[PDB]
């Protein structure tokens, strides 16, 4: 059916991550 | 050996203990597979908690911060499992610390947990960690540590099930509204990032946006030189204008329209994609906006992407095209004509997406119908370029819904 969509799967890819490790020397 | 340095760990001297502690943290945080799980099983959480309370010891609170930061980094039961240990609280009592290393640990650490999942979120924010966190946003804050703020900010905004409360939306939004004017890249793609998480929340959660003004200082990032801005931008508008026609307007208002040029012909086809996106759902609107798509000069590069265009942009193409017909005047619909939007149209009726084949037919059927006399020109268009072919053969599809409108529009217009 016609009309406004959503952000749709596979848009926008490169989401910031939810979860970041401290590496040392990274 | 993890025994050793466990049983060194709980020792109540405190260079043995920084020690054990800072051995644990280097096996925590030399590559990129660390042994999180023989850690949780030797049972160092408690003693890194513990490890957390020792305000005369900040080198111990901030490598227990560090070692615990990294087994939050894992998998949600390791997060969890973090949680369950009583880190939070302490975490919280961190983020008061006179040593700038330990707050910054600490935030880094709540970022991962927040990140973890709305539940998760949300006992940290009945906690209290949102008022503590916005307080380091100052002139003198290092820009590293700016960056793992925006990011916990990031976080705090970007869960649905349920999503953040209101109260915490109202205290973070004018937080981004200065944020966003940041010129470091990271921190302004985080911004935006969080905003396009607001903008997805829902019509009150976009109206929230609306009302904090941000949104001419948001619409020109479309333009911005970094490709993650613009893509961040992309989605924060797009959201938007997946509202209602007045909140789509204000997005237009901040002449969103004059940036889709340079992002219709961009190298990057997923930007293609994203930007036909957001310009189908222009096209669903009133027909201001849709003479606001048709005034930028974008119809013949939208008809060019749902030509020659990848099969996603061409599907994203055929949803605007469609979407114009809603509401779209007959002589909106009769520019589209004069632009050859049929051959491309008809030819997206054989693809495999039965939702791209619906959307073809729908389209057509409704620009038939808008038609009163001009029907015969435009079926003799379909018929010309192979359409009416399509549409004959599409009686036999699999699909209840593309057969049954198929035969409609056949009887309907190819029955003469």
């Amino acid at each position: 059916c016609l009309g406004r969509r959503v952000v749709q799967p596979g848009m926008f890819a490169d989401y910031p991550p939810t979860k970041k490790a401290r590496v040392l020397l990274r | 050996s993890l025994e050793a340095i466990v049983q060194n760990a709980s020792s109540d001297n405190q260079g043995i203990q920084l020690s054990a502690v800072q051995a644990a943290r280097k096996l925590l945080s030399s590559d990129r597979n660390p042994p999180i799980d023989d850690l949780i099983k030797s049972g160092i959480l408690p003693i890194l908690v513990h490890c957390l309370e020792r305000d005369d010891n900040p080198s111990l609170q901030f490598e227990a911060a560090w070692a615990l930061t990294n087994i939050a980094s894992g998998t949600s039961e390791q997060t969890q499992a973090v949680v369950q240990s009583n880190a939070v609280p302490l975490f919280l009592r961190l983020l008061h610390s006179p040593h700038q290393n330990v707050c910054e640990q600490a935030v880094w650490a709540l970022g991962n947990i927040i990140g973890d999942g709305p539940q998760c979120r949300d006992y940290v924010i009945s906690l209290g960690v949102v008022k503590p966190l916005l307080s380091f946003i100052s002139p003198s804050i290092p820009i590293t540590f700016l960056r793992n703020v925006t990011w916990v900010m990031v976080n705090l905004c970007r869960h649905k099930d349920p999503p953040p409360p209101m109260e915490t939306i109202q205290e973070i939004l004018p937080a981004l509204c200065v944020l966003i004017h940041h010129t470091d890249v990271n921190i302004l793609v985080d911004t935006v990032w969080a905003l396009s998480y607001l903008t997805d929340a829902g019509n009150e959660q976009i109206q929230m946006v609306i009302d904090s003004g941000i949104v001419p200082h948001l619409v020109p990032l479309l333009s911005h030189q970094e490709v993650k801005v613009q893509t961040a931008a992309l989605r924060a508008v797009g959201n938007i204008v997946t509202g209602t026609d007045e909140q789509t307007q204000v997005v237009l208002n901040c002449d969103a329209l004059s940036h889709f040029p340079a992002l219709l012909t961009h190298p990057k086809e997923k930007i293609n994609k994203e930007a036909v996106w957001f310009l189908s759902n222009i096209t669903a609107g009133n027909q201001q906006q849709v003479q606001a798509v048709i005034d930028a000069n974008l119809v013949p590069m939208i008809i060019h992407l749902l030509d020659k265009g990848d099969f996603g942009t061409q599907k994203e193409a055929a949803w605007a095209i469609s979407n114009l017909t809603i509401s779209g005047r007959k002589d909106q619909v009769a520019y589209l004509i004069q632009q050859n939007v049929i051959p491309p149209f008809c030819n997206l009726l054989t693809v495999k997406d039965a939702q791209v084949v619906q959307v073809v037919l729908d389209g057509l059927s409704n620009i038939l119908k808008m038609a009163e006399d001009e029907a015969e020109t435009i079926g003799n268009l379909i018929e010309e370029c192979g359409g009416l072919e399509k549409i004959e053969q599409l009686q036999n599809h699999e699909n209840e819904d593309i057969y049954k409108l198929a035969y409609e529009i056949i009887d309907q217009f190819f029955s003469s």
